[PDB]
């Protein structure tokens, strides 16, 4: 009574499982195809520090360009 | 401290929103980003406007990337609201534009109505409405400072440089970032508007902020004298000591 | 003349502000694209290409299983359809 | 000397309460007797205003290969401390061989030592030079680091610092030139100077992807796609296209290539063929 329906169940279980394995492989392929925190806040802090340097430079009159 | 309601508490009770949103709207006049902060608070009060259908997940992701901002999810939502307002001013259909950009027209209208109600309440209470210039580079920093002042309680810090798991200071909660976040690079401090507990602990609606900015926004909550465990509070105390040393150097040089 | 010089300076300053805004926008776009390029420097320091060739191998074998599954699901003979493509050297080795 | 331990232990809170030049004389003698609290003396020098002696102390303590920071500060943390103090007080540092301070030499030593934060050290040197006000030398060392950087991250944080610095200074001179322009004040030092600054910025920003491709190929001299992108950026200039292709041919190992060398060679051959040259 149970054998054909569990045969079908394991059949589409195999199908869905290795279909999902496939889909993981193309999602990693797309991740490669299109390719940190201390980094980005270091960039932001040097940007604000460079701005502060700019304002103090023309507040003190540091024009020595050529 | 005695439980008595102050004028700020009375204003928060009069404003039909959360106490954190009311505090953010009150502190936005100091950050000079009152209109943007009111729009963000209205969008947070209204339901989620991002639509991600199963059959249109790629289109929804493309629309979110087009309307997203690198400063944070709150910045992305503000940019989406600004784009919707610009489309409405230009004369495009709001529902058609929301369907094309995977947005919710009803949620956008509710956010606009909540923003109008908040602006009316601010005009009744005498709260000034100011907005920083678009060409000014301090607009995003002012918006982040206003968001940190509004929601400094829900702030998370990364555990390590090699680990993406963040540690919210609220009872030392180990969580992650939600997949719907528009921030490609995680921040040192993430101010989270909503925390969702699931099989994977993730935090949604996260905006970038620094520990020094958070301590300047909320010195009482982030006090190093009353700071408990652990290393996140130690790093906050180290940042406060560095800021104090910088202030001492500036005072010596001035 | 001085009014003409003032008008020329005003138009030049308007062009200068337009150039400033365009340079700001181009700098922001370049900074975003180059942060993405940093993620390619990283994320390939994460994805050392040996793992990429390995996942390509799993893709190939699982896609082979799938293709065989729909061939005998439609009812065709997968081995006859491949028999149209075996070479002489391969066939002798298989025998 | 044996009782000097007790005597100094009672002496140092008097310095911490008295502060100032008296306290730094005290703690100089305390370094003469017992060198352990270098970070505390750094804090006193920063508070007092003796950053030249602080830089000399930095050099001495880092030269001594035995100091361990009690605040868990590593070698790079100390290097950040030197560059931060130098950039915060550039005008208070007396350079020359008499004081032993050479900012360019110490930062280039940091460049050749700590290659991970080479862009950070280049940005620190440039920001030190703009704190001093030597904008042309800042630009010279800036382009030197741009040409001699091998990291895309370092190159692009350097260019972001360039964008911020030059944008802010030209903005300040927008207000200067405007407020001189309602009253009609203009000369060669303002209008022609602004024209040549924007000429420099536009052509350097157009040459920025060329330098980005150069940094990418210096990082990896096998990226066929990068060489194709660089030569497409070169565009219609035939001699430059020919020389960039020639460098591509005598630059990529065929066994270590990571692209389509066959497609690159096909583009080279079809370029000569569609131009004029069937024999080659
Ligand atoms: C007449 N002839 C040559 C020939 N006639 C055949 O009938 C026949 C083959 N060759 N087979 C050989 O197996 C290799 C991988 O297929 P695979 O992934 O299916 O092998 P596994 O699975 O691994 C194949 O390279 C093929 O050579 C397999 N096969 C059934």
């Amino acid at each position: 009574a149970i054998k054909p329906e569990m045969e079908k169940r394991e059949k589409e279980a195999r199908r869905k499982r290795w279909q999902e394995i496939i889909e993981m492989t193309e999602r990693k392929q797309e991740e490669i195809r299109n390719g940190d925190g201390k980094w980005v806040e270091e960039k932001e802090v040097m940007g604000e520090r460079t701005r502060e340097a700019v304002m103090e430079a023309m507040k003190a009159g540091a024009w020595k360009d050529n | 401290d005695d439980g008595e309601l102050t004028p700020l508490g009375n204003l928060a009770s009069e404003f039909p929103l959360d106490p954190a949103l009311a505090v953010m709207l009150i502190s936005s006049p100091e950050f000079y980003c009152s209109n943007e902060i009111l729009s963000i608070t209205s969008l947070l009060s209204v339901p989620q406007i991002w639509v991600r259908p199963a059959n249109a997940r790629k289109r929804a992701d493309e629309m979110k990337a087009q309307f997203a901002h690198p400063d944070g999810d709150h910045l992305t939502l503000l940019n989406a609201y600004h784009a919707y307002k610009g489309a409405e001013a230009r004369g495009e259909d709001m529902k058609k534009w929301c369907h094309e950009h995977f947005l919710s027209y009803r949620h956008l209208s509710s956010a606009d109505n909540v923003r109008a109600q908040l602006k009316k309440i601010m005009e009744t209470h005498g709260i000034e409405l100011v907005s920083t210039p678009f060409h000014d580079k301090n607009y995003y920093t002012n918006i982040r400072r206003a968001l940190l002042a509004g929601f400094f309680m829900q702030v998370a810090m990364r555990e390590s440089s090699n680990s993406k798991v963040y540690k919210t200071v609220k009872d030392e909660q180990l969580v992650l970032i939600h997949p719907s976040t528009t921030v490609t690079t995680p921040y040192e401090w993430v101010v989270y508007n909503e925390f969702v507990l699931t099989t994977k602990q993730y935090v949604r609606t996260v905006t970038n902020i620094r520990p020094e900015w958070l301590l300047e926004i909320a010195p009482v909550y982030y006090d190093l004298s009353t700071f408990q465990k652990g290393e996140i509070k130690n790093a906050l105390t180290r940042v406060a000591e560095k800021i104090r040393r910088q202030q001492a150097m500036k005072a010596s040089k001035a | 003349s001085e009014s003409s010089t003032k008008n020329a300076a005003l138009t030049a300053a308007q062009e200068r502000l337009a150039r400033f805004r365009a340079l700001q926008a181009r700098a922001k776009e370049s900074s975003q694209q180059n942060l993405k390029e940093a993620t390619k420097e990283s994320q390939r320091l994460a994805t050392d290409p040996s793992q990429l060739t390995a996942l390509s191998r799993k893709h190939a074998i699982a896609a082979h299983k799938l293709l065989k599954a729909e061939i005998e699901d439609a009812g065709g003979d997968f081995e006859r359809k491949r028999a149209w493509d075996w070479t002489v050297e391969e066939a002798e080795r298989w025998d | 000397i044996t009782q000097h331990n007790r005597i100094w232990a009672l002496y140092r809170p008097f310095a911490n309460s008295a502060e100032g030049i008296t306290a730094v004389k005290i703690w100089r003698r305390y370094m003469q007797v017992h060198p352990e609290d270098a970070e505390d003396f750094i804090e006193l020098l920063i508070q007092c205003g003796l950053y030249t002696e602080a830089v000399k102390k930095y050099i001495e303590i880092l030269n001594n290969p035995k100091f361990q920071s009690k605040n868990a500060k590593g070698h790079y943390e100390l290097w950040s401390e030197m560059v931060d103090l130098l950039v915060e007080h550039a005008v208070d540092i007396e350079t020359g061989h008499e004081t032993g301070i050479d900012v360019e030499r110490i930062i280039r030593s940091g460049i050749e030592r700590f290659s991970d934060q080479r862009g950070k050290l280049w940005s620190g040197l440039a920001t030190y030079w703009i704190r001093r006000g030597n904008f042309d030398r800042a630009r010279d060392v800036f382009e030197e680091g741009i040409t001699t950087v091998m990291t895309v991250r370092d190159f692009t944080m350097i260019f972001d610092a360039y964008v911020e610095f030059e944008e802010s200074v030209i903005g300040t001179l927008m207000e200067a030139a405007s407020r001189r322009a309602e009253k009609g004040v203009v000369d060669e030092s303002a209008d022609f100077d602004l024209d040549i600054r924007m000429m420099r910025f536009e052509h350097l920003m157009d040459r920025r992807p060329f330098l980005l491709n150069d940094v990418l190929l210096r990082q990896n001299p096998n990226n066929v796609a990068e060489w194709e992108k660089r030569v497409a950026l070169w565009g219609d200039n035939k001699e430059e296209v020919v020389k960039t292709y020639t460098d591509a041919i005598a630059a990529i190992n065929p066994k270590k290539a990571v692209g389509a060398f066959h497609l690159l060679w096909a583009n080279y051959a079809k370029f000569y063929e569609k131009a004029g040259d069937l024999r080659t």
